């Protein structure tokens, strides 16, 4: 893990994968508290979870497409500092000509305004 | 101040917790930790006045709920109405002696007081 | 039945403060809270069945129970129990052989003490599905009770 | 930061401001009994234990949810806060049905827990 | 040429709805053209069925009209141009008595208007209140206007609406609520639906106004579902004002934008209470909450929230037409302007009164109702309801105001008025309250919860003979600590009654428990029906008439009774012509 | 004494007869920072002190005369509730006629009103 357990109520957007309350209960309700400090959540599972109460985007995917589709959005929006990423990574180019013939949908365009706008 | 007294504690098949309604003050603190902190909200008020009970959903008992069983009720719960069984061959009310530890069940590393006697 | 509840659940959809008002489209439908009506509500509407069930338990207007055919609302408020309204009540109770707030066997009267009626000039007042019965006495409602009996019983 | 200064039981107090009664007395060790409340959860004002008596209001104030202001005056063992108490634990003893010790432990001239090591 | 029906909630009560129907088809089979208008309550509840005829500008009340009696009235009325003046109640040059010594403002247009008609309404000079405040009035001054009219509560503890509507419009928010308590709670008090009911658009044009001083946008009208003409009257009015530009977006072609939505109430006295009700509208069940953050701050979801009664509501058109100093001219210098009561009990003549503040409660009763049923003595006025509490014959000089009510051990309340004469038992009427409480309470501090139940215990084993001595201090001690320690007002007050009748009947509680016997005879588990031999002629009728067949005897010979099996329902008193039973 | 130190920094008036800067410079600190809390200083002596600084009311006395004056001032402007004072103190009468043929003094007027309002 990149980050620890305390940052999560001073972030400023949430994105939970999978079935992070279902499986650990206690992150649900630390989910439930952070939201309720401020944050947003953002549930990316392919069922239902108690952490779709609060969350102001749910998201049913079923294929890695989906991020792949986002990743071509946050290209298309200008939302990807390319000097920055370029000093700090490699296979950018890759990266690009990967996800260039994918199709952005409407619900992986919004992720990607999230993502973005936070 | 002695009068008419309720008697509504029936038995329950529940393996973890057991509630009796003729020990219960009415404090709401198991309502409400299921609702603000659990999330679960699996408890609720039913009837109104001297004839308020705690109950689960629709009355049902506690497995057939969404309660998922933590435990957050019986260990909020300040006068017995709500207790948690312990893990031995017969129950009995014992004093003993807590040692703080680490669950060790999934990652997010929750501690616990372990209470024990002998 | 659990289908006649869509319109009602349609136009009320959206926000969990309209609870209230879909359990007495609810009770107007069925003319009672059934519990399969109450899991369909709280699985659309959204709303944890424990708060449903709270709601439908706390407000005397929601009974849980079926109602017999003739509701008897019995006015208890403090103009007619002054003018000797709870003997009344005992009359009808002895008559019908039920307590207060029950239904009988046979399923057709269903006696619940309300507040004022707004008619407190003819006080003891008891209401029988719409119709009004005032300046009462226990031998007078007991005749009452009688009447619509053998008046039903003749059809 | 800024403090008020409160007086609880004859003992001056520099606490801080947003603060309840309930929180400045449990850090300065002065015990107000509460049954309703959790540090968790938004304050209920169910039990009525915590009743305070606090100079200049005529109404005793429930320590739980009055929060302590500057130049305060609190008295938690007053005849009146005393008396308060006591009803409402008779009040709430009026609808309990249990035994807090078995009969044979009541038994025993010695009071041996008999229940406790049976 | 006109009638119009006194179609009240009593109305349809005393079959003022056949009435009409009789009078719409005697019209149409004589084939006349007169229009025909159902009317709110005048007030004269104890006439109704009431018919006004009206010529030009005279108005004739017939009262206590038959369907018999309206062929008769129309053919001599309406055809024969000459009033009848012989089953004629009231007229406009010569009103009721009951009707001289009242001031009205609330009740203004009360039984003189045609609820459903907008067009009636406006012509009585209705809606010029909104006109002006929202021409050439702002919003500061309105709540100014408010503040020198003295307006206050007018069905609640008695708070300076001015106050209030300051309170909630200097919250900081971009949504605002103004809310109105529809709710009348007192099982006997019916004041707020007969103005509902009878003049609807006073209530919206008083929470139109309010919302202008305060700045809200939306407003919700908190009305029990058990009253279904006031709802239907409501929406009818809302739709009306509505389709006259006078609620919704744009009112008076102008920036304002208020609109009312109806909030049925399921039905809970706890409902009533401000945070109680704000629950009930959230959607939560109706539990009080804690008194920080206060509904003027933070009320409906979080935003400032103003709740008012509807008397109060009404009052507020009156204010800004005739001036703030005009309605602060009458009463007292502490209570001004005009209060509503509603008479019931043992009263010679009960309904809807507004009289003036500062009016001694012996001018409401002996003058306005007209003293008491039967002409019997008269013991206590219950001024308050559950909550209120028993002002004596004594006492009776209390001028009708806040502070000296309150001072009596009573409270103002919503404005029920209970006249208990000297067959009333007094612990017999506190059980009754306590057992009222404890059917609506909330149930969630143990004061109320348990306090109000081990009360009406004691009360209950007071009336029933099986009250232990040592139950007075005891009561008294439940009553005080009940007052001092509940969460809401609901168990604040409710050892109201209680505390009350302990201190003027005292002598009552005495007698049931130290001679078990009851002053009053009220309470079945003290008195006696015994016959005596003398006066009985043996008739049979009480005997057929006992439910528990108790009454045996020989014909034309003294009935004996059977106490063992006498279940004290005293039919024998209602049914015995001859004064031959005895109650003792 | 009858009070603690810390109540100091929380009285409304503060009354410092003597030298007690002068002897005790910690007192004189105090002072300063309980007038920089909002008291309300008046300083009694026979010469100058550190603490007149900021004092509302200094006073130059040589004789105890001006304390008498002062309690005939109290009872001049019927600042002492005499009902009270019967039940908890004696030699009140007493008192009264010690005091009644004393003179009145400005300053002592002035320090009587500082101490009723007080
Ligand atoms: C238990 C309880 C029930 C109440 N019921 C009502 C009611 O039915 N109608 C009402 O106008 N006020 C009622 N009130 C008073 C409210 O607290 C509040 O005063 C009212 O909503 C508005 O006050 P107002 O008189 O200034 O308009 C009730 C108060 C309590 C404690
Ligand atoms: S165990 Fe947990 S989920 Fe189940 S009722 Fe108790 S608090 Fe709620
Ligand atoms: S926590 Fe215990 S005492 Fe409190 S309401 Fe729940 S069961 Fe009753
Ligand atoms: S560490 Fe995981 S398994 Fe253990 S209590 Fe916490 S959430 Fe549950
Ligand atoms: S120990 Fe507590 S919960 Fe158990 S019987 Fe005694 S008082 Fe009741
Ligand atoms: S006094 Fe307490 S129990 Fe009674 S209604 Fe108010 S909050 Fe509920
Ligand atoms: S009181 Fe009722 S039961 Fe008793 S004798 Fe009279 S009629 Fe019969
Ligand atoms: S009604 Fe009166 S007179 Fe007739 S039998 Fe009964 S007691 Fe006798
Ligand atoms: S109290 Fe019963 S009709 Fe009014
Ligand atoms: S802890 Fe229960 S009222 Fe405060
Ligand atoms: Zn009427
Ligand atoms: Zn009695």
């Amino acid at each position: 893990s990149t980050n620890s357990f305390d940052e999560i109520y001073s972030t400023d957007l949430i994105v939970a994968v999978g079935k992070v309350a279902e499986n650990h209960a206690v992150m649900g309700a630390k989910l439930k508290k952070a939201v309720e400090l401020g944050a947003k959540l953002v549930t990316i599972n392919n069922g239902e979870t108690r952490a779709d109460e609060r969350a102001i985007a749910t998201y049913k995917i079923d294929n890695t497409a989906f991020f792949k589709a986002t990743i071509k959005a946050l290209f298309e929006m200008k939302a990807v500092d390319e000097d920055y990423v370029s000093k700090i990574a490699v296979n950018l180019d890759e990266l690009k000509d990967d996800v260039k013939n994918v199709e952005v949908t409407d619900e992986a365009s919004e992720f990607a305004k999230i993502i973005a706008g936070a | 101040l002695s009068g008419y007294k309720h008697k509504r504690y029936e038995p329950q098949k529940h393996p973890f917790i057991e509630r009796n309604p003729d020990k219960c003050i009415l404090c709401g603190l198991c309502i409400r930790v299921c609702e603000e902190v659990v999330g679960v909200c699996a408890l609720g008020f039913v009837n109104r006045g001297f004839e308020t009970i705690v109950k689960p959903e629709f009355g049902l008992p506690l497995e057939e709920t969404s309660c998922i069983s933590c435990g957050q009720c019986a260990d909020i719960c300040p006068t017995g109405a709500c207790i948690g069984k312990q893990p031995v061959a017969k129950q009995v009310p014992v004093n003993t002696v807590a040692t703080k530890t680490v669950c060790t069940f999934c990652g997010m590393g929750c501690e616990m007081l372990v209470e024990t006697k002998g | 039945d659990l289908s006649l509840l869509d319109p009602v659940l349609d136009e009320y959809k959206g926000e969990k403060s309209n609870i209230i008002a879909i359990l007495q489209k609810t009770q107007e439908i069925y003319r009672f809270l059934p519990l399969d009506a109450l899991n369909y509500i709280s699985e659309k509407t959204g709303v944890k069945k424990a708060k449903i069930y709270g709601i439908a338990t706390f407000y005397a207007q929601f009974r849980l129970k079926p109602v017999g055919k003739y509701v008897i609302l019995q006015c208890q408020g403090t103009a007619c129990h002054v003018n000797g309204s709870e003997e009344i009540k005992n009359a009808l109770c002895d008559e019908l052989n039920i307590k207060p707030g029950d239904t009988t066997e046979d399923g057709m009267f269903t006696l619940e003490e309300v507040a004022c009626l707004g008619c407190c000039s003819l006080a003891p007042v008891m209401m029988i599905n719409g119709e009004t019965y005032g300046k009462l006495t226990p031998d007078k409602a007991r005749e009452i009770i009688r009447r619509i009996y053998e008046r039903e019983k003749n059809v | 930061m800024r403090l008020v200064r409160v007086n609880i039981d004859n003992k001056e107090i520099f606490a801080e401001e947003g603060k309840t009664i309930l929180e400045v007395a449990h850090e300065n060790n002065i015990e107000i009994p509460h049954l309703c409340y959790d540090k968790r959860l938004k304050p209920y004002g169910a039990c009525g234990l915590c009743v305070v008596e606090i100079e200049g209001s005529p109404k005793l104030a429930r320590a739980c949810s009055t929060y302590v202001t500057d130049k305060m005056v609190i008295k938690t063992d007053s005849p009146r806060v005393r008396n308060a108490r006591k009803m409402a634990l008779e009040l709430l003893l009026s609808e309990h049905r249990g035994d807090c010790r078995p009969p044979c432990v009541l038994a025993c001239p010695a009071h041996t827990d008999c229940q406790g090591y049976v | 040429m006109k009638i119009r029906v006194g179609l009240g909630s009593c109305g349809m009560a005393a079959g003022g709805n056949k009435v009409m129907e009789c009078i719409q088809q005697e019209l149409r089979s004589r084939n006349l053209d007169i229009p025909v208008e159902p009317t709110g309550c005048i007030g004269l509840c104890f006439f109704e069925p009431l018919v006004d005829v009206i010529d030009g500008d005279d108005v004739y009340t017939y009262g206590n009209v038959t369907p018999e009696m309206i062929p008769k009235i129309i053919e001599s009325h309406v055809i024969g141009k000459k009033p009848l003046d012989e089953f004629i109640v009231s007229t406009s040059f010569e009103p009721y008595p009951m009707l001289k010594s009242q001031v009205r403002i609330a009740l203004k247009n009360c039984g003189r208007i045609n609820p459903e008609d907008i067009d009636d309404y406006i012509k009585n000079g209705g809606y010029e209140a909104l006109k002006k405040v929202l021409t050439s009035m702002t919003p500061e001054e309105v709540i100014e206007e408010i503040k020198i009219s003295g307006l206050r509560g007018r069905g609640g503890a008695g708070f300076p609406t001015w106050f209030k509507w300051d309170a909630a419009r200097k919250a900081s928010g971009d949504i605002k609520y103004v809310v109105c308590n529809a709710d009348e709670g007192d099982p006997g008090a019916f004041m707020d639906r007969s103005i509902l009911e009878g003049d609807p658009h006073a209530v919206l044009e008083g929470m139109t106004i309010a919302a202008y001083a305060i700045g809200a946008k939306e407003g919700y009208i908190y009305v029990r579902a058990e009253y279904p003409l006031a709802i239907k009257r409501l929406e009818i009015a809302i739709e009306q004002a509505r389709n006259r530009n006078l609620l919704g977006n744009n009112i008076l072609n102008t920036n304002f934008s208020f609109d009312i939505k109806l909030k049925k109430g399921a039905g809970a006295f706890v409902c009533g209470e401000e945070t109680a009700l704000i629950a009930s509208i959230e959607g939560e069940r109706g539990m009080p909450r804690l008194k920080p953050p206060f509904p003027a701050q933070s009320g409906l979801w979080g935003r400032p929230t103003n709740i008012n009664n509807v008397e109060t509501y009404a009052n507020v058109p009156w204010i800004i037409t005739n001036g703030g100093k005009a309605f602060a001219s009458l009463g007292t210098e502490k209570s001004k302007g005009t209060k509503v009561f509603a008479l019931a009990g043992k009263i010679k003549r009960g309904g809807l009164v507004e009289v003036p503040m500062g009016m001694s409660l012996r001018e409401v009763i002996y003058n306005i109702g007209g003293g008491i049923k039967d002409d019997k003595a008269f013991k206590a006025v219950q001024m308050g309801g559950p909550s209120g509490g028993c002002i004596p014959a004594d006492l009776i000089d209390t001028p009708v105001d806040y502070e000296s009510i309150t001072k009596t051990g009573a409270i103002m309340g919503s404005g029920g008025m209970i006249v208990m004469d000297e067959t009333t038992c007094m612990v017999d009427i506190a059980r009754f309250f306590l057992e009222f409480t404890c059917k609506e309470s909330c149930g969630k501090c143990t004061y109320c919860r348990v306090g109000t139940r081990r009360m009406l215990e004691i009360l209950d084993r007071i009336c029933n003979g099986e009250g232990r001595d040592g139950d007075l201090e005891l009561l008294e001690e439940l009553a005080v600590s009940v007052k001092d320690g509940s969460l809401c007002g609901l168990g604040q007050t409710a050892p109201n009654p209680v505390l009350t009748t302990l201190r003027y009947f005292k002598d009552e509680y005495i007698a049931h428990i130290r001679d078990k016997k009851c002053p009053a005879k009220q309470c079945k588990a003290l008195i006696t029906y015994s016959i005596l031999p003398e006066k009985c002629t043996g008739c049979g009728l009480c005997a057929r008439k006992c439910p528990t067949k108790a009454i045996t005897g020989e014909r034309l010979k003294p009935h004996v009774i059977d106490q063992s099996k006498c279940t004290k329902c005293g039919t024998c008193m209602n049914v015995c012509r001859f004064g031959a039973v005895n109650v003792e």
